[PDB]
């Protein structure tokens, strides 16, 4: 019946130790990552839960139910939150992402609602000004809690990411060795990785510059922590791994110009400088001016120990002591004018979301996931698509 | 008094 329609679903919002077993526990907790190289997908089947989630909040907003709707948005965040914490292994990126996507989706409903509160008149017209104060507290505060989320899953996820490419990337691009005609992860594990993160948010409809700063971020991450490996290692700083330095530079170079990034060169800078600082002849003064033209970015400290660790080959002229006695004046110069390592940026970090308009909200249609094994939420759905079809 | 708050987010579409 029509008569009864709001009514029931009445009764199915108001029972929030059923709905909040269901949607965190079997929406949330129990999601599941669509299939992202070129596979094209609705933005319907990537943030289904964020819809849902819209769904249950707005007809909860309708009947007034407040307090339930507060503690239904609590357990959701502490629930979503957790989840994010709890991403490890291969899926780490791809699900990420995806969490990524939905909060964000949420966020711009919550802007789109208290858009609505302020500008509509018809809102703060129609209805008292003690309960309008009180949906105008409400809305607010779950908008500033969103911003939160998304600021904490971006940096716990983001941590990860870190926490990875330091496993892979100091290995694959300073210790790896792969040149052309010359005869435990490699630099096609690195490009995989970014592959994945481009693929996944590009898939996934996320926004171009949170792909920038996540990628820089990286980059800068993986450019600290391999210099800092590099300029510690002795019996190894030979012509040979210069080049093959500079071949792993070159390829993350050429993903990131392939791959729409113009400011990936200034990111892996010290690396590069030190590759070009290990090929360069250094046997002249001359020729130690011109390394100091060319590595910009390295400090004349940094310059001393990459040289003075520098391996000869056979049939190769060593380096003059006029040469190093020169390096020594320079740095005896530079200090008569903190540390030889980078820090690397570890975080927190700004959340690239706060910086870009948020996403204009259009109307959502009633719809849950048929493989879904959630039977209050689909009743839900359901009487909610009456509902609509009756107004 | 409550007028209560009912932003129409939700459409429905039948082909």
């Amino acid at each position: 019946n029509a008569t009864q329609i709001n009514e029931e679903l009445y009764r199915l919002l108001e029972d929030t130790e059923i709905l909040n077993q269901e949607i965190t526990e079997g929406l949330l907790k129990g999601f599941e990552v669509p299939d992202a190289v070129a596979i094209q997908l609705s933005k319907r089947d990537v943030v289904y839960p964020a819809r849902i989630l819209i769904i249950v909040l707005s007809e909860m907003w309708r009947f007034g139910l407040t307090k339930q709707s507060e503690s239904f948005l609590a357990q959701v965040l502490t629930t979503i939150q957790k989840v994010v914490t709890q991403l490890k292994g291969n899926d780490l990126i791809p699900s990420g992402v995806f969490w990524l996507a939905n909060v964000r989706e949420l966020y711009s409903f919550v802007v789109f609602a208290l858009n609505s509160i302020l500008t509509e008149e018809t809102f703060k017209n129609g209805m008292t000004d003690e309960e309008y104060k009180e949906y105008v507290s409400l809305v607010t505060e779950l908008k500033d809690d969103f911003e939160a989320l998304s600021y904490n899953i971006y940096n716990i996820w983001l941590k990860k990411l870190q926490k990875q490419l330091q496993k892979k990337a100091i290995n694959a691009v300073v210790i790896s060795e792969s040149l052309p005609g010359f005869s435990e992860y490699t630099m096609d594990d690195i490009l995989t990785f970014f592959n994945s993160i481009y693929w996944c948010m590009k898939s996934f409809h996320i926004e171009n510059e949170v792909f920038h700063a996540v990628v820089t971020t990286l980059l800068n991450y993986v450019d600290a922590i391999c210099f800092n490996e590099l300029i510690m290692k002795r019996n190894f700083l030979s012509w040979k791994r210069g080049l093959q330095l500079n071949y792993n530079v070159t390829r993350l170079e050429e993903w990131c110009k392939t791959h729409g990034l113009t400011d990936g060169t200034e990111c892996l800078q010290h690396l590069i400088q030190t590759a070009k600082l290990l090929q360069v002849r250094k046997y002249t003064i001359e020729d130690i001016d011109i390394l100091r033209g060319i590595c910009y970015s390295l400090t004349p400290a940094q310059l001393q120990k990459l040289i003075s660790q520098y391996q000869v080959a056979d049939y190769e002229s060593p380096i003059p002591q006029e040469i190093l006695r020169y390096v020594a004046d320079i740095v005896k110069k530079e200090a008569a004018l903190s540390s030889i390592f980078i820090t690397p940026e570890t975080g927190p970090f700004t959340d690239p979301f706060s910086l870009i308009k948020t996403r204009k909200f259009d109307q959502v249609e009633a719809y849950i996931p048929a493989w879904l094994s959630l039977p209050s939420t689909k009743r839900i759905v359901d009487l909610v698509a009456q509902q609509v079809v009756q107004d | 008094f409550k007028k209560g708050l009912n932003l129409h987010s939700i459409k429905v579409t039948s082909s």
